[PDB]
């Protein structure tokens, strides 16, 4: 048997609404019974330790609720009969580790009296009240194998609608959208439900 | 002023974000609260849910940064404790107002974070030594109705003061 190696690649994620979760790479098999503990603390308060389950040995979901705008220091402790070691510490504001819920209620309309025009409207996830949003808008013809995407720069700040143009006349289109913190620090949300619509000619 | 590691270097911007956060959901917390109490609160908001600065800590938006943070600190503590009593009672009096309990805790969480950050700039920048105490006297001093009212007036005061605080930093 051997002593535990320093855990590495610690990274945390905060799905909107849920408690924070961190994951890490354990290291070379110890052949011994090794315990992992996720430590976390504000500069003024030690939070409850998080002990990794056997089922999920290299990941932990804390027991405290997520508080944005307050840096939290985090690290992992590994231990077995032969040794007790800790990972490097990371210190971040939970706000940069968010995975919003997908925008919902996506819908299409031809509110332009023109063909090459379609307007999408949707409802932003609740996290909008905390972070400014960025998006990826994808579209494709009803019968097409792959998606096309609208330039990222054209959908770089919070909005609840976008009007897509330069589309081919009398054509049906499918759409989907996803979002995340405007500065790119975080995780993309899952895609929204698809929405279709046809154009004039 | 005991620290567990170096306080953050973007404190003032973070508390600003924290105040905005509070300010932007206070109205919803207030609304949730009276609506959950039922008659005679929804119809008599002005005399059952007004903003009374009782013993409530003061705030001079015209003060220095240090002076405002110290007042902000005593205010958060006061609100923080007032909020615990309110929720304690509300879980008993209105066991069904699930949404209400939830938003109460959510606001309590945001408030604790504010204390941490405020305490951090106050210690790191002004070497304050420590800040003086002031709590809300919940107590059993009141039949069910006085609780409900005191609660409703606190949130009323909270909604007003928070807005004043949100744009003074």
């Amino acid at each position: 048997g051997l002593p535990p190696e320093k855990p590495k690649n610690l990274s945390c994620i905060v799905n909107e609404g849920k408690k924070m979760r961190c994951e890490w790479d354990g290291g070379r098999e110890t052949h011994l019974e090794t315990n992992f503990t996720l430590k976390s603390e504000w500069a003024t308060h030690k939070f409850a330790d998080c002990k990794a389950k056997r089922d999920t040995p290299t990941s932990c979901t804390v027991d405290y609720s997520t508080v944005y705008f307050v840096n939290i220091e985090v690290w992992v402790e590994a231990e077995n009969a032969l040794g007790k070691v800790t990972s490097d510490h990371i210190n971040f504001d939970p706000v940069y580790k968010v995975k919003p819920n997908p925008p919902h209620n996506l819908s299409v309309i031809n509110s332009e009296e023109l063909s090459s025009i379609l307007k999408l409207t949707w409802t932003n996830p609740s996290i909008k009240s905390v972070i400014i949003l960025k998006y990826n808008i994808q579209y494709r013809t009803k019968d097409a194998s792959t998606w096309s995407q609208i330039p990222p720069e054209d959908t770089a700040s919070t909005r609840s609608s976008f009007t897509v143009q330069d589309l081919k006349p009398f054509t049906e289109y499918v759409f989907r959208i996803r979002c995340m913190k405007e500065d790119g620090k975080g995780y993309w949300s899952d895609w929204s439900e698809e929405a279709s619509g046809i154009t004039y000619e | 002023c005991a620290i567990r590691h170096p306080c953050h270097n973007n404190l003032m911007n973070q508390i600003r974000s924290q105040l905005a956060q509070l300010n932007g959901s206070a109205n919803a917390l207030f609304i949730l609260y009276y609506t959950a109490q039922g008659e005679p609160f929804p119809n008599n908001l002005d005399k059952l849910c007004g903003p009374n600065v009782t013993d409530f800590p003061p705030f001079h938006a015209n003060g220095t940064e240090k002076a405002k943070l110290v007042e902000l600190y005593r205010i958060v503590v006061y609100l923080g404790t007032s909020l615990g009593n309110i929720t304690r009672d509300q879980k008993i009096l209105n066991p069904s107002a699930l949404s209400l309990h939830s938003k109460l805790n959510a606001t309590a969480d945001i408030l604790r974070g504010l204390l941490s950050n405020v305490l951090c700039r106050l210690c790191s920048k002004y070497h304050v030594g420590h800040v003086d105490v002031t709590y809300g006297p919940d107590t059993s001093g009141k039949d069910v109705f006085q609780k409900k009212k005191l609660g409703c007036q606190l949130l009323g005061k909270y909604k007003q003061i928070i807005a004043v605080l949100a744009q003074a930093f």
